């Protein structure tokens, strides 16, 4: 008969074979990152390679089927998933070389460490050690030492790896009919043949710039404010007309600046919105954090969790012998086994992260109504945005009012409003030019607009142009400040979180749209409003059943990425920023340097 | 625990209590092929039952008790002591 009936039979075979094998692979990787031993990491690439080669096995068994035969959009977007050869298509030495450089970066980034120059026993890795000094030390020389050292120890040693990686990976992307590897990145957002719901690869560049022009004034005033408070916290170090030094950014490079908050607080004698003291003093544990997150999911209109969730997850750190990695992720194992990997301390950041990862698990259970190749994100933006929704509403004072913290006769002046909004705004505003600059840098490198001897020079020029951040000590091309980060050497897409930051406030206004909230978005709580979670659950039950613009219309009614809700979230704070920065310098100069002072 | 499987490949539905067994290789157009052939697959495959499956993939033993209706008289299960009086009856 026809090819599409036997294609249905083939996809039946492939799903009911592949779910069990990927479940075994994800359990093996899970019981490595929860039981770190040799047998467990060799399990991580036993059923892991048994899955990775199975992709190419059923790709070749699916690339027999010609692509231009398909009428059903379901098996169309399925065949576009199987027929994608991925990183398996190179000349035979280059594929294993590319896999070698990937795992080599993934090892020496994670186990590389810096050391005290006069005594080589005082050594610290990235996590912990260096992420605490960049976030909590108040010393120029200490932060600048860790700053220079993390780029000198591993970044120089990650520089030739990324140097061969750009040629190998751009060659692979040209081998899969893409322009560069940035084009391979933007091809995830790209969709084909949807007629009014299409999306091209250059449209991502156009839209990210089209909203980054809509981030520049807010970031201009916020960068002026945090520049003034970093001058006041670090005297004789920072010029009023210059940028920020890259070691005083709260972290190592400039992604999250919320650790400036204790020195960039607006009003330090009003009660702080961070309920960390209320969590530790009133004695809840991590299990109470996650159960209160689940009851928030019941309040917003969503059902409870699976048995594999509360039975087989590792929500906390065991500490000793059964040691586990502590990065909060939501692993999607299938078979109803959707878990949160986390080392949860008694922390409001961990509270919002509990809502966040359980938002991921909620989106996983929502697209669980599919078969497995539609059991994923539509794009690389919906998963993390549905995560950050529950945290952002859960950050609001109306949430902390109705949880059991924040003793209920709490004041709602403009004082603590500007405090909380600027606390949010450090993170949300400062993550945007760093994202645009990092992805624009890597797109320029993967295209080849930045030469092989100008990665580090044009790197600092983009740090000054976009983020407005200078280096305190300069760098030649021996260093590599992108590749010494988690996102560049370990091959993580990073514009996905930019799109997240847009979809975050979009979905936040659509969930506060039907919830009938009185004030603006920043006091809005979707708890006790079933229509908010049901409105996220109508778009959430798609998964990769549709292209992402149709689901974007299914939240707000639009086709394109927009930041107007973030404008409605930050605009009273934005005018407050403009009134506080009428006596602070408006702009940054690309000539200033703490070594050139 | 992979000692329980199922069929997802058949040329139509089942008649009343036709117990399909067959270990005959499936292809949707007749045509008994030879696996690993093209579009001539295996009809029987696994379940994937783990105890680490939560609520979602629990293995359930199902007993179906066909209560047939008086084609023959009473077999399934259904002392009245009265003498010298006119009462209604049923015996075995």
């Amino acid at each position: 008969s026809t090819i599409e009936e036997q294609a249905k039979t083939f996809l039946d075979k492939f799903n009911h074979e592949a779910e069990d094998l990927f479940y075994q692979s994800s359990l093996a990787s899970w019981n490595y990152n929860t039981n770190i031993t040799e047998e467990n990491v060799q399990n991580m690439n036993n059923a892991g390679d048994k899955w990775s080669a199975f992709l190419k096995e059923q790709s070749t068994l699916a690339q027999m089927y010609p692509l231009q035969e398909i009428q059903n959009l379901t098996v169309k977007l399925q065949l576009q998933a199987l027929q994608q050869n991925g990183s398996s298509v190179l000349s035979e030495d280059k594929s294993k070389r590319l896999n070698t450089i990937l795992n080599t970066m993934s090892t020496i980034y994670s186990t590389g460490k810096v050391c005290n120059p006069d005594n080589p026993q005082e050594c610290l890795l990235l996590e912990p050690g260096l992420n605490e000094i960049m976030a909590n030390s108040l010393d120029y020389n200490e932060r600048l030492w860790a700053w220079e050292s993390w780029r000198s120890e591993v970044g120089k040693q990650l520089r030739p790896l990324y140097e061969e990686y750009v040629v190998l990976k751009n060659e692979m992307a040209r081998a899969n009919h893409y322009e560069d590897y940035g084009d391979y990145w933007r091809g995830d957002y790209e969709v084909n043949g949807v007629d009014g719901y299409d999306y091209s690869r250059g449209q991502l560049i156009e839209d990210v710039e089209h909203t980054f022009e809509e981030i520049k004034p807010l970031y201009e005033h916020l960068h002026a404010y945090v520049r003034a408070k970093l001058m006041n916290a670090y005297p004789s170090y920072i010029s009023p007309i210059g940028c920020l030094p890259a070691h005083l950014l709260g972290d190592m490079w400039g992604r999250f600046w919320t650790n400036l908050y204790s020195l960039t607080v607006p009003f330090g004698q009003k009660p702080n919105i961070d309920v960390t003291d209320a969590m530790v003093d009133q004695a809840w544990d991590a299990q109470r954090i996650f159960k209160e997150a689940e009851k928030f999911f019941v309040s917003v209109g969503l059902p409870n969790m699976t048995q594999g969730f509360w039975e087989n997850s590792m929500l906390t750190d065991p500490g000793n012998v059964q040691k586990a990695v502590c990065h909060p992720t939501a692993w999607d194992l299938g078979k109803g086994d959707f878990r949160i990997l986390m080392c949860t301390k008694v922390t409001m950041d961990d509270f919002l992260t509990a809502h966040h990862e359980m938002g991921h698990i909620q989106y996983d259970m929502a697209y669980a109504a599919q078969p497995f190749l539609l059991r994923n994100g539509a794009n690389e933006g919906f998963h993390e945005a549905v995560g950050e929704i529950m945290s952002l509403s859960a950050a609001t004072p109306k949430h902390l009012k109705s949880i059991g913290l924040l003793s209920p006769d709490f004041q709602e002046d403009n004082e603590t409003e500007i405090n909380f909004l600027l606390k949010q705004a450090l993170t949300i505003v400062g993550t945007l030019p760093f994202t645009y600059m990092l992805e624009k840098w890597r797109w320029m490198v993967f295209k080849g607009e930045i030469p092989k001897d100008q990665w580090m020079k044009k790197w600092w020029e983009m740090k000054r142009e976009i983020v407005g951040v200078v280096e305190p000590v300069p760098h030649d091309e021996t260093y590599c400040d992108p590749a010494s980060l988690f996102h560049v050497s370990n091959d993580y897409s990073f514009i996905r979180y930019y799109t997240r930051t847009l979809y975050q406030f979009q979905f936040q206004e659509a969930l506060c749209q039907a919830a009938k909230h009185e004030g603006p978005l920043h006091k809005c709580d979707i708890s006790n409003s079933t229509e908010a979670g049901q409105k996220l659950f109508n778009m959430l039950r798609l998964g990769k059943s549709e292209p992402w613009t149709l689901a974007l219309e299914n939240v707000v009614g639009a086709k394109n990425m927009n930041v107007r809700p973030l404008l409605n979230y930050f605009e009273p704070l934005f005018t407050w920023l403009k009134d506080q920065n009428k006596n602070s310098f408006v702009g940054w100069s690309t000539d200033w340097s703490p070594y050139a002072d | 625990n992979y000692n329980y499987k199922y069929r997802y490949l058949r040329h139509g539905k089942l008649r009343p209590f036709e117990r399909d067994i067959s270990n005959v290789p499936f292809s949707p157009d007749g045509k008994p092929c030879t696996p690993p052939a093209l579009n001539c697959y295996w009809p029987l495959n696994d379940y994937g039952f783990y105890t680490t499956t939560g609520i979602g993939y629990q293995p359930y033993r199902v007993v179906v008790l066909s209560f047939e209706l008086l084609n023959a008289p009473a077999t399934v299960c259904g002392t009245d002591l009265i003498k010298n009086q006119c009462v209604n009856f049923n015996f075995n």
